[PDB]
């Protein structure tokens, strides 16, 4: 992405300075600007997500993981299953904490 | 080396001080056969080795047939060449201009100056990337100092066309004096750019009759018409609005009023066996004129790889 | 984020389908539509001598 | 206007393409032609008392076939009208009678009070020969020549190299959009020039008419790789056309189409296009262009040898 | 919208080209970018809280869900308060049910 941001720029830079004057380029960079604002609204009609860069490089990775992921035929719902229950198991031990150390009521779940 | 000179050195059979050269019997199979296969290799030569090769232009006849007299013993170098070439394909009424063409009118005949001019214009355009041949023998004496007239021009202009014309029909004929109608269909199919000959073959092997002769006028006619063909169709792009078909008579008639040959009517009964792809007894210009349109037969090879453009413009044009 | 309160995967992005094509499909033809509404509209004005370019 | 330049665009595009009825049913009263509607239609994006149109209008209107056989004598060179001549006659003498004349233009009524009295008398006799044939081609063609000349506003009895320019490039009907640039520059090229008189211009449309002959004169030149010049154009329009050309416009000729090459106006470059246009006789607009275009793309990026 | 927003760049897209000059059209342009950060700050104005997509779209979701219960005589609040008590049972049932403590026997 970053590749093609810059392809653009000198694209634009090229064709502006050298071949064509801007006075031919202006509505070239205005149509330009008014697609990719309109493409960032067809990418939340069609993802129901606002196109923010941290929250799309997330879902293509988890796009990506979940392809890797078939493609190796890796057991994700025994790996999801196995790593609650040690955290079911370890929020059980920091709540026996209480009644077994300083001798204080244990706390009710949640 | 354009495709024409690689061409012409690939047909030459003779070099000398690094120029290939070529005799009347290269040129001629150059001309007939679109490619040979030549069992020898290349030879240089002499002063001695001239004269030996010049010494056959004294005792040969200036008339119809010239260049199989010479058989072996000429000289021809790439200039005169491509002016044969042209002078191959060049119709009538053309004569005159090409003569006057030839030469800046400082001189009302032609001295070797102007072909010095011909051959400057062939060095220009080459190089910007003392010999003497049979054909300025022929045309200037030995000395060098002779002045050739319009008549004789045209003259020799005719002898070649005929002289090639007499060489492809006793090619076509093997040998005999009466070709068959077969040998003039296949003649005429050769060079006709059509993919499918086969419903040319049906129309020969059902409609025309199983024996049958064409003489040997009959056929320098055809290819006299064949050569004017351009005027012709000119001529015939008035008939052709409105689409009307062409009957025989009036096809005739039209040939003799725009050519000034004369065809008979076997010749004109069996191109309409041929080509009438329809029903009726005559078709319209479509086939023949459109089927009938490179003429650049008879060797005059045009290679400019056209191969794989042929093929792309197939693809693109096809609808 | 790409994990939950503990280790495990969140689930697969649920995307739409034939996105793409849904969109392009709308898109077009709205371009189209829009072009003819301002070829007819300056016709229109320049018919009725109100507003000529030159 | 934007309105009326699509209205001559429309008219101009059907003018050049799909021409012999629908062009005439295009062009009418109220079956018949007028001669200045006639004017009007071979004229693009577009009473006389001297001219040959007035002695039509003098006349009945034109019928179908006689606009036929008028687009016929504009068109065809004078040689090949000869021809033609010598073919309409059917009988022996030279001398084209109005029976075999009717017969001869009736072939061409296909959808199914004329200029005969230019060519014969009211009582509808009097038959013509070549020579008044021959002048009536000749006359015709410099009198729609100089009815596009004066067309053109003139000044002093001249026009202006562009407009010159112009005129020959809407003569050839290409649209290379390209050498509407070079049509342009000509102007700056030749800043301060002469006028073009109509002498200089009519000899070099006689010349350019007379081009199917040019092209198998200098055919030596073909088949060797070689290109123009100012000399050889001089001679060959001397020899073929017969008529002699200023160097001014050979000049401006050169100026307009040597635009690759670099003074040598090479096969490809002037003498194909005017080669091809004389042979006129044999959204749609974009698919035949675009597959012309590809086709020409391909052949020149497989030019590559063997 | 997204075809507001493309018939829009259709409409303007024809006239810069075709019909009339940027010279012309590159004003209007702006105006119309004016004026859509004038409308964006008045949705702000009108609704106490700022334009952005997924907040629109819950905002006119909410509207909508509400327009049809009251057209359909739908009962939100025996509904709520039922989701609500459901909740409520649950976490009771689930703390009755602790392993750390005794409330009831092994089973
Ligand atoms: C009058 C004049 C006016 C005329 C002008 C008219 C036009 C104006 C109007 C413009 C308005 C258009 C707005 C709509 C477009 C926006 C849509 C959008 O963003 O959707 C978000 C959508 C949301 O994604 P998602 O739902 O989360 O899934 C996305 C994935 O990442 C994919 O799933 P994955 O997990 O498999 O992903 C793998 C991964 C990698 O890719 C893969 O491997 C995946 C693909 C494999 C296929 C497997 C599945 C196939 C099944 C297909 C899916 C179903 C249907 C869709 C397919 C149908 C396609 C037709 O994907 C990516 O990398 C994503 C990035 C894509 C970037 C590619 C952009 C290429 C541009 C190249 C620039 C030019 C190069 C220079 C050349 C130099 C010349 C010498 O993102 C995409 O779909 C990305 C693809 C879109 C391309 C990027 C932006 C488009 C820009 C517009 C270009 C328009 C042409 C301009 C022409 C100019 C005039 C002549
Ligand atoms: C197997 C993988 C191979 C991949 C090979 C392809 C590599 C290139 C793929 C495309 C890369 C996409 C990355 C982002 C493209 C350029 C970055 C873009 O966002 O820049 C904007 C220009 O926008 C683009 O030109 C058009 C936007 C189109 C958005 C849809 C793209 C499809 C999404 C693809 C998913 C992956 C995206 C990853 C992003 C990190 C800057 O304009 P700006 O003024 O600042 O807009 C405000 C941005 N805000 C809202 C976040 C603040
Ligand atoms: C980054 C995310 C993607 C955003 C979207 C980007 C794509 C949209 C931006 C592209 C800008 C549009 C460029 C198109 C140039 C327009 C030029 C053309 O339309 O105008 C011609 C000038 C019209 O001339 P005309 O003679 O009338 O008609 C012939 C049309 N031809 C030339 C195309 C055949
Ligand atoms: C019952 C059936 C109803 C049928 C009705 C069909 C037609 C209704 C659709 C009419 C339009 C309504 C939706 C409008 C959405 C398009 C406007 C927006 O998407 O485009 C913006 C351009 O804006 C518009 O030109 C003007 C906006 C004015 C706001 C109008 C208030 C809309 C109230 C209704 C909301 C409906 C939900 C909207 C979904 C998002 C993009 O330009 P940009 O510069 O990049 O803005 C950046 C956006 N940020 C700030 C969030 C990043
Ligand atoms: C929502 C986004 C909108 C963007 C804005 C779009 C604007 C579209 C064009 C707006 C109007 C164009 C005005 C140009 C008028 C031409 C000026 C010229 O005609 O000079 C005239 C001469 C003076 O105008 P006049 O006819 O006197 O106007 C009368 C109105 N008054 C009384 C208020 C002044
Ligand atoms: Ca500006």
């Amino acid at each position: 992405g970053l590749a093609y941001m810059a392809t653009q720029f000198g694209i634009l830079a090229r064709l502006t300075w050298w071949e064509y004057s801007w006075d031919i380029m202006e509505p070239v960079t205005y149509f330009i600007t008014y697609g990719s604002a309109m493409a960032m609204y067809a990418y939340f009609v069609m993802t129901r997500q606002e196109y923010v860069y941290p929250e799309a490089r997330d879902r293509q990775y988890l796009l990506f993981f979940h392809k890797g992921a078939k493609k190796s035929r890796f057991d994700l719902e025994k790996y999801n299953q196995l790593k609650d229950a040690i955290a079911q198991a370890e929020m059980d031990l920091k709540r026996l904490r209480d009644p077994l150390q300083v001798h204080l009521p244990l706390r009710q779940i949640g | 080396p354009s495709l024409r000179k690689q061409r012409f050195m690939q047909f030459s059979s003779l070099e000398h001080e690094g120029e290939y050269y070529m005799t009347p019997r290269d040129f001629l199979f150059s001309v007939m056969f679109e490619q040979m296969e030549r069992k020898t290799s290349v030879k240089k030569l002499t002063k001695k080795d001239i004269e030996d090769t010049l010494s056959g232009i004294q005792t040969a006849g200036c008339g119809s047939t010239f260049f199989r007299d010479l058989g072996d013993k000429g000289l021809i170098s790439y200039t005169e060449y491509l002016f044969l070439l042209t002078i191959l394909t060049k119709p009538h009424s053309g004569f005159h201009v090409a003569f006057k063409m030839l030469d800046t009118d400082g001189n009302e005949m032609i001295e070797k100056r102007e072909f010095f001019k011909l051959q400057k214009i062939i060095s220009k355009q080459d190089d910007l990337m003392e010999i003497n041949t049979t054909l300025q023998m022929r045309f200037f004496g030995k000395r060098g100092q002779r002045k050739l007239h319009y008549k004789e021009f045209r003259r020799f202009m005719e002898n070649l066309q005929t002289e090639i014309q007499e060489m492809e029909f006793l090619q076509f004929s093997k040998g005999l004096s009466f070709m068959r109608k077969e040998d003039f269909a296949e003649w005429l199919l050769f060079f006709t750019n059509t993919e499918n000959k086969d419903i040319y073959w049906k129309n020969v092997r059902e409609k025309l009759s199983a024996g049958e002769s064409i003489s040997l006028d009959e056929f320098k006619s055809f290819c006299h018409f064949t050569t004017h063909l351009e005027d012709f169709a000119i001529a015939m792009q008035m008939f052709s609005l409105a689409h009307r078909p062409v009957r025989l008579a009036e096809f005739k008639r039209a040939v003799k009023v725009a050519t000034g040959q004369e065809l008979s009517n076997n010749i004109l009964d069996t191109v309409f066996k041929i080509f009438d792809l329809d029903g009726d007894e005559c078709l319209s210009h479509e086939e023949f004129l459109g089927v009938l349109k490179n003429r650049m037969h008879r060797g005059l090879w045009v290679p400019q790889h056209q191969s794989i453009q042929e093929y792309w413009k197939c693809v693109k044009k096809e609808s | 984020v790409i994990v939950t309160r503990s280790g495990a995967i969140l689930p697969k992005p649920v995307k739409m389908s034939f996105g793409l094509l849904r969109v392009f499909s709308i898109v077009i033809p709205f371009l189209y539509v829009g072009t003819l509404i301002s070829k007819n509209f300056a016709a229109l004005l320049e018919e009725h001598d109100i507003f000529v370019p030159e | 206007g934007f309105r009326d330049r699509k209205v001559m665009e429309y008219e101009n595009r059907i003018r050049a393409y799909s021409t012999p009825d629908k062009i005439f049913r295009y062009f009418a009263t109220l079956v018949f032609m007028t001669p200045e509607d006639f004017v009007r239609s071979i004229t693009p994006n577009e009473a006389d008392e001297g001219s040959i149109f007035y002695t039509l209008g003098e006349c009945g209107l034109i019928s179908f076939s006689d606009y036929i056989f008028l687009t016929t004598v504009l068109s065809t060179p004078q040689r090949n009208f000869e021809i033609a001549f010598k073919m309409f006659d059917l009988n022996g003498d030279g001398e084209v009678d109005m029976e075999e004349f009717e017969q001869v233009q009736s072939i061409i009524r296909s959808q199914t009070s004329a200029l005969t009295t230019y060519f014969f008398g009211a009582d509808l006799k009097g038959k013509l020969t070549i020579k008044n044939f021959l002048e009536f081609q000749r006359k015709l063609q410099h009198d729609v020549l100089k009815l596009e000349f004066e067309r053109h506003d003139p000044v002093d009895g001249r026009i202006t190299e562009r407009q010159f320019g112009g005129m020959l490039l809407a003569y050839s009907g290409v649209q290379s959009k390209k050498l509407t640039a070079m049509q342009r520059q000509l102007k700056k090229h030749f800043k301060e020039g002469k006028g073009l008189t109509f002498q200089e211009v009519e000899n070099f449309f006689t010349f350019l008419k007379n081009i199917n002959d040019v092209d198998t004169a200098l055919s030596f030149y073909h088949m060797a790789g070689a290109s123009l010049d100012k000399v050889t154009m001089q001679q060959v329009a001397r020899t073929v056309a017969k008529v002699e050309l200023s160097d001014h416009v050979c000049d401006v000729v050169f100026a307009l189409f040597d635009c690759d090459g670099n003074g040598e106006l090479s096969n490809k470059e002037f003498v194909s296009i005017m080669k091809q246009r004389l042979m006129r006789g044999l959204f749609t607009r974009l698919m035949q262009a675009m597959w012309k275009c590809a086709q020409e793309t391909a052949w020149d990026f497989a030019l590559p040898k063997q």
